[PDB]
C-alpha cells in the first residue's frame, strides 16, 4: 500500500537474488516454482527431514534500512507435515528460525557464526500433506515479524532450518510511513514511523497555497502509518475557497470578503465581480452602496419621483402631502427634502430662493413621513415647492426627476393701514382727499372706505363714503369747521386698519361748482 | 566446490544438436539437479531476432505429440532473452518429497518428460524435447 516502503522483495529482485546458503549444497537450495500469481520464480527450499542434526542457513544480501527504525518482515511459505513424510521418526520439525544482524559493511562475505540475533521461531498454520500435493492445494502461510530500533546503515536477514521440510515462496521487507497529506488546509510531509510500534511522531504542517494559519497546524504519525488526530488549522485567504485540499480562487461572478468567511458566494443583486479571486463585487451601472454598508448587501439606486402630490393651503400657510414613489430603488431609508421658491410669469425658472425664517414643521429635510406643514410666509405670492425622494444613495446620483413640483398660489388676508392720507384741495364746503395704496395689500384690493366726523365731540356725526379709486371729494360740509378723516381698504379677507387721523378745517374759499 | 549430487545442464535453443533427432535424454539419480538454460543474447539484438518458449512437463503421450494441453504442467518461461545476469535458468531437483505444496516428486526407475512451445506461438508438430530417466537406487547409492 501507500504507507509501506519496500526495502527488499524476493519476487521483485528481477536481477537474480543472490543469497548465501551455508552449506552451499545439501541445505537450502534454490529451485524453480509457479506461485500464487502463476509467475515462474526461483525460491529456496530445504527438506532434509531424515538426518539426525541439521543446521542450514540462508542469509539475504545486505538490506539498506533507509531511514526506518522499525522494519517489518513478511514471509510467505509452505511447510510439510512430518506425518506425511514416511519413516521420519525422531528428527522431523515443523518450525524454522528467523534472525537478523545490523551492519554498515554491505560486503560481509561470510555468514556470521555468533553475531546473529533471533527474531522469532516461525511455525505454520496450514502444514501440508500428500493430499494437498495430490489435489494441487497450495497451503500458503504468511507470517510477519518486525525488528528495531535499527541504527546502522543496513542489516542482513537469515533463516535457519533445523529439520523442517519447507519452501520459501516470498520474503518482503519493508518499513511504514504516514503519506504526504493535507489536513485542515495544512500540508504534512511523508513521515517515516518512529522507533517502536507504539511511537508517535509529531509533525508540524505548512499552510497550503494560499491560506493563513489560525492555530499552529500539527499532526501525529502512528506506527501503523495512519495519521492520528490533528490539531490546528489554516483558513483560505479572502477571494479563495477550500476545494479538495487547496485554496482555489473564487469563480467568475463569485466573491469572498474575508478569510473568516466559509465559502465563495455569488455577487448579490446589482453588483458584479469580473475577475476570479474577487474579495468584493463592483456595483453595476447606476448602482451604489452607502457608507453604512455591507458588500454582502445588494446595490441600490436613487428612487423615482414621489407621487400624487397633494396641496392644501390656508391664508398664509401651505400644507403638503404625497405618496411613496413608484420605484424605491429600493431601501427602507427613504426620506424627503422640501425646497421653497418664488416665481410668476417668469416661467424660465427665474426664482429667487425665498430663504427665510419660515418653518417647515416638523423638519423640511431628511423627512420620514409623507407630510409637512409650511408656516410664516407672505400672503399673495406664488410659492413653488419641490419634494425630493431620497435614500442612502442618490447622493451618488442626484437628478431633478427624483422630485415633483407644485406651483401654488397663496391665500389672502385683510390689508395693512394706509399711513399717508392727504388733503388735495379745501373749500368752504368741501375736502378733496387722496391716499396711497397700503404697504401690504395682502391680496386684491376691492375698494376703499372713508370715515369722517367733526373734531368737536359735541354735535358730532359719523359719516362713511365708499370708492374704488384712491381719491374722493367730501362735499356739503360746514364752513370754517374742523373735521377728522380716516381711510381703510378692503379685500375678500376683510377691512384694513383705519389710517392715522387727518385733521382738515374748511376755509372760506368759494366753491366753483356753486359759481355766480 | 563440494558435492554428493550431480547437476545436469541443458541449453534449450534450437542451435543445440542434442535435440536434433528429438531424442535428447539424461540419466539422473535422486537429488540430482537438472538446470535448463534459456536462450540468451547480446544487448544489441532485437527481441524478435530471438528464441523464446514456455517449458512444460508432460507425460509420455504428450511427449510423443508435441502437446501440453491436458498432458502436464507449465514450468518455466524462457521469454527474457536479455536476462540481466546470464540466461534464465530453470532448476529442477529430482527429489522424493517436495517441500513445496504445488511442487514435484520423482521415483527411482521411473521416467519423465519435458517439451516446449515457442513465443512465436507457431502450432508445432515439432518441438524441442527432453526425456529424463531417474535410475534405480542400485545404480546410484
Ligand atoms: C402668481 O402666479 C401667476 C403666474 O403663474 C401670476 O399671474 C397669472 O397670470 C395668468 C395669465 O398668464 C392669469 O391666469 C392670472 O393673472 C394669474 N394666474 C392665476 C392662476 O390667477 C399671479 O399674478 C401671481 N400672484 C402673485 C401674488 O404674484
Ligand atoms: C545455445 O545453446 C548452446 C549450446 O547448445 C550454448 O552454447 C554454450 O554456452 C555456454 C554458456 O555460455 C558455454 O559455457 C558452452 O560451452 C557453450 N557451448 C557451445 C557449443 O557453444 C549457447 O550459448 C546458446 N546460446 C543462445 C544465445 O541461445
Ligand atoms: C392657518 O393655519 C395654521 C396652521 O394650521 C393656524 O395656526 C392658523 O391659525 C390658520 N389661520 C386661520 C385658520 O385663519
Amino acid at each position: 500500500p501507500a504507507n509501506e516502503v519496500t526495502l527488499l522483495d524476493s519476487r521483485s529482485v528481477q536481477g537474480e537474488l543472490g543469497w548465501i546458503a551455508s552449506p552451499l549444497e545439501g541445505g537450502w537450495e534454490e529451485v524453480s516454482i509457479m506461485d500464487e500469481k502463476n509467475t515462474p520464480i526461483r525460491t529456496y527450499q530445504v527438506c532434509n527431514v531424515m538426518e539426525p542434526s541439521q543446521n542450514n542457513w540462508l542469509r539475504t544480501d545486505w538490506i539498506t534500512r533507509e531511514g526506518a527504525q522499525r522494519v517489518y518482515i513478511e514471509i510467505k511459505f509452505t511447510l510439510r507435515d512430518c506425518n506425511s513424510l514416511p519413516g521420519v521418526m525422531g528428527t522431523c520439525k515443523e518450525t524454522f528460525n528467523l534472525y537478523y544482524y545490523e551492519s554498515d559493511n554491505d560486503k560481509e562475505r561470510f555468514i556470521r557464526e555468533n553475531q546473529f540475533v533471533k527474531i522469532d521461531t516461525i511455525a505454520a498454520d496450514e502444514s501440508f500433506t500428500q493430499v494437498d500435493i495430490g489435489d494441487r492445494i497450495m497451503k500458503l502461510n504468511t507470517e510477519i515479524r518486525d525488528v528495531g530500533p535499527l541504527s546502522k546503515k543496513g542489516f542482513y536477514l537469515a533463516f535457519q532450518d533445523v529439520g523442517a521440510c519447507i519452501a520459501l515462496v516470498s520474503v518482503r521487507v519493508f518499513y511504514k510511513k504516514c503519506p504526504l497529506t493535507v489536513r485542515n488546509l495544512a500540508q504534512f510531509p511523508d513521515t517515516i514511523t518512529g522507533a517502536d510500534t507504539s511511537s508517535l511522531v509529531e509533525v508540524r504542517g505548512s499552510c497550503v497555497n494560499n491560506s493563513e494559519e489560525k492555530d499552529v497546524p500539527k499532526m501525529y504519525c502512528g506506527a501503523d502509518g495512519e495519521w492520528l488526530v490533528p490539531i490546528g488549522n489554516c483558513l483560505c485567504n479572502a477571494g479563495h475557497e477550500e476545494r479538495s485540499g487547496e485554496c482555489q480562487a473564487c469563480k467568475i461572478g463569485y466573491y469572498k470578503a474575508l478569510s473568516t468567511d466559509a465559502t465563495c458566494a455569488k455577487c448579490p443583486p446589482h453588483s458584479y465581480s469580473v475577475w476570479e479571486g474577487a474579495t468584493s463585487c463592483t456595483c453595476d451601472r447606476g448602482f451604489f452602496r452607502a457608507d453604512n454598508d455591507a458588500a454582502s448587501m445588494p446595490c441600490t439606486r436613487p428612487p423615482s419621483a414621489p407621487l400624487n402630490l397633494i396641496s392644501n393651503v390656508n391664508e398664509t400657510s401651505v400644507n403638503l402631502e404625497w405618496s411613496s414613489p413608484q420605484n424605491t430603488g429600493g431601501r427602507q431609508d427613504i426620506s424627503y427634502n422640501v425646497v421653497c421658491k418664488k416665481c410668476g410669469a417668469g416661467d424660465p425658472s427665474k426664482c429667487r430662493p425665498c430663504g427665510s425664517g419660515v418653518h417647515y414643521t416638523p423638519q423640511q429635510n431628511g423627512l420620514k413621513t409623507t407630510k409637512v406643514s409650511i408656516t410664516d410666509l407672505l400672503a399673495h405670492t406664488n410659492y413653488t415647492f419641490e419634494i425630493w425622494a431620497v435614500n442612502g444613495v442618490s447622493k451618488y446620483n442626484p437628478n431633478p426627476d427624483q422630485s415633483v413640483s407644485v406651483t401654488v398660489t397663496t391665500n389672502q388676508a385683510a390689508p395693512s393701514s394706509i399711513a399717508l392720507v392727504q388733503a388735495k384741495e379745501v373749500t368752504r364746503y368741501s375736502v378733496a382727499l387722496a391716499w396711497l395704496e397700503p404697504d401690504r395689500p395682502n391680496g386684491v384690493i376691492l375698494e376703499y372706505e372713508v370715515k369722517y366726523y367733526e373734531k368737536d365731540q359735541n354735535e358730532r356725526s359719523y359719516r362713511i363714503v365708499r370708492t374704488a379709486a384712491r381719491n374722493t371729494d367730501i362735499k356739503g360740509l360746514n364752513p370754517l369747521t374742523s373735521y377728522v378723516f380716516h381711510v381703510r381698504a378692503r379685500t375678500a379677507a376683510g377691512y384694513g386698519d383705519f389710517s392715522e387721523p387727518l385733521e382738515v378745517t374748511t376755509n372760506t374759499v368759494p366753491s366753483r361748482i356753486i359759481g355766480d | 566446490a563440494a558435492a554428493v549430487a550431480d547437476r545436469y545442464a541443458v541449453y534449450w535453443n534450437s542451435s543445440n544438436p542434442r535435440f536434433q533427432r528429438g531424442d535428447y535424454h539424461i540419466d539422473v539419480c535422486i537429488n540430482d539437479y537438472l538446470d535448463v538454460f534459456c536462450p540468451h543474447y547480446e544487448d544489441s539484438v532485437p527481441e524478435d531476432k530471438t528464441e523464446r518458449y514456455v517449458l512444460y512437463m508432460v507425460n509420455f503421450d504428450g511427449y510423443s505429440a508435441c502437446d501440453h494441453t491436458s498432458k502436464g504442467f507449465k514450468r518455466w518461461e524462457c521469454n527474457r532473452p536479455h536476462s540481466p545476469n546470464g540466461p534464465l535458468k530453470f532448476s529442477e531437483k529430482f527429489q522424493l518429497f517436495t517441500p513445496f505444496s504445488l511442487g514435484f516428486e520423482f521415483r527411482p526407475g521411473r521416467e519423465y518428460f519435458y517439451i516446449s512451445s515457442a513465443i512465436p506461438d507457431n502450432g508445432r508438430r515439432s518441438c524441442l524435447k527432453l526425456k529424463v530417466f531417474v535410475r534405480p537406487t542400485n545404480s546410484c547409492m
